[PDB]
């Protein structure tokens, strides 16, 4: 449970991909 | 001549900029003036003829930045005009329409999941905060009917809703209707007939193609027909009565289809596909 989870659940379907959320 | 279908934003690779119009009578598409920030999870309506595009996130190489822009476009010239912005950003918002007035509902900001509302006056350019609804909700479909705005479904951070509920503003006050049937967070909300209709939308494991209807005066959900192609994030309006739904992720795909419903006879018809595929836009009607 990190807050890249949190961000990338908001738009799982939307089929955004997780990757879209981490930045290094 | 005839009224227009316009989509605006979305998904696809990035979050995108796109306001295209759709004329049903012909399956015909006009891409208008791009929105002046990308975004996808934002939501449509429109007041005064003029078409309102609210909330959203920029999902760009750059960052995820949730979006509390107001921007108004008129078809009569084609341009768009900035708005006040609402009190926060609200990504994956729910919009209905009461009395002229804009009422936004839910969505997110970062790791806060709102149960907020607010609403827009245009005559002053103003926005202010009513009461919160009873659940916090994003990717929560809205529908308004006889004066009430229904908030239907949705995400609540933490689990995936089949819950709803119901707006009464002369009151100012929320209260928890009957619960769908299935669990759908990103479906497709709107009214037809004294009924709301919830279709597709995702469970927290598969895109749905089923389609429930809430009938106000039995207070039930019931099925309709299932649309030929399951769907999250779909955009969804009422034209000549009847049904329409666009675009959406599948689980597999982002859909450029778009399919009718036909109440009558209770059948969905696959009618002329987006111009691309994507998930997560705003949809109206004039």
């Amino acid at each position: 449970m990190d807050l890249i989870d949190i961000l990338w659940r908001q738009d799982i379907d939307l089929g955004v991909s997780r990757e879209v959320f981490d930045f290094s | 001549v005839g009224r227009l279908i316009y989509t605006a934003g979305g998904y696809f690779r990035q979050s995108l900029s796109y306001l295209e119009a759709y004329n049903p009578s012909n399956g015909s598409w006009l891409r208008l003036a791009d929105l002046q920030v990308p975004r996808s999870g934002l939501a449509g309506c429109v007041v005064g003829g003029l078409l309102y595009a609210v909330g959203g996130r920029n999902n760009s190489p750059d960052g995820n930045t949730d979006s509390s822009a107001l921007d108004c476009y008129n078809p009569m010239t084609n341009q768009w005009s900035p708005c006040a912005s609402m009190s926060v950003p609200r990504n994956r918002i729910g919009v209905g329409v009461i009395d002229g007035h804009i009422y936004a509902v839910g969505g997110s900001h970062g790791c806060i999941h709102h149960s907020s509302v607010e609403r827009y006056e245009p005559e002053r350019d103003e926005w202010h905060l009513v009461a919160p609804m009873l659940t916090r909700r994003i990717g929560v479909g809205v529908a308004v009917l006889n004066r009430l705005l229904y908030a239907v479904g949705g995400f609540d951070g933490t689990n995936r809703l089949n819950s709803a509920e119901c707006y009464y503003p002369e009151r100012n006050e929320w209260r928890m209707i009957t619960p769908m049937n299935t669990i759908r967070s990103g479906a497709g909300v709107c009214v037809l007939h004294n009924c709301i209709y919830a279709a597709g939308g995702y469970d927290g494991q598969d895109q749905l193609n089923s389609v429930e209807r809430y009938d106000v005066e039995t207070e039930t959900w019931t099925f309709v027909a299932p649309m030929r192609h399951h769907r999250s994030a779909l955009g969804i309006t009422v034209h000549q009565g009847k049904i329409y739904v666009l675009g959406g992720y599948d689980g597999h795909t982002f859909l450029d289809s778009v399919e009718c419903y036909d109440p009558d006879s209770d059948t969905w018809s696959e009618v002329t596909r987006m111009t691309s595929g994507r998930s997560g836009v705003g949809v109206a009607v004039t």
